């Protein structure tokens, strides 16, 4: 059907948004590799901020997937 | 979707409300920190030499 044949579609593309948290994870842990060559007494407290970083970029990445999904079996 | 299943949706919300405002808040509040013990050696009152 048109429909489910639209779902399919819109699946793929609500799931190309996850690269912006694919880019935003390299980012993060780039930096933290940075910021800890510079600093190393400061690791652990550096450590903490990356996984909170990536906790917010896998964030969006999240909702992403969410409308893929809510799109595939919700819809 | 069963997230979107808006039937039972307050036995999901009852027995949190329950457990994070109340018993866990308990638990917590039975957790105490008392303060270090400071053994004070030097605490004397005592007078003028009579004099």
């Amino acid at each position: 059907d048109i429909d489910t044949a639209a779902k399919f579609i819109g699946a793929g593309a609500a799931t190309v948004g996850v690269a912006g948290s694919g880019a935003g994870i390299g980012t993060v842990f780039g930096s933290l590799i940075i910021g800890y060559a510079r600093n190393p007494s400061l690791k652990q407290q550096l450590f903490s901020y990356a996984i909170l970083g990536f906790a917010l970029s896998e964030a969006m990445g999240l909702f992403c997937l969410m409308v893929a999904f809510l799109i595939l079996f919700a819809m | 979707m069963p997230q979107l299943n808006t039937t039972v949706w307050p036995t999901m919300i009852t027995p949190m409300l329950l457990t994070l405002f109340l018993i866990t808040q308990l638990k917590m509040l039975n957790t105490n920190y008392h303060l270090p013990p400071s053994p004070k050696p030097m605490k004397m009152k005592n007078y003028n030499k009579p004099w």
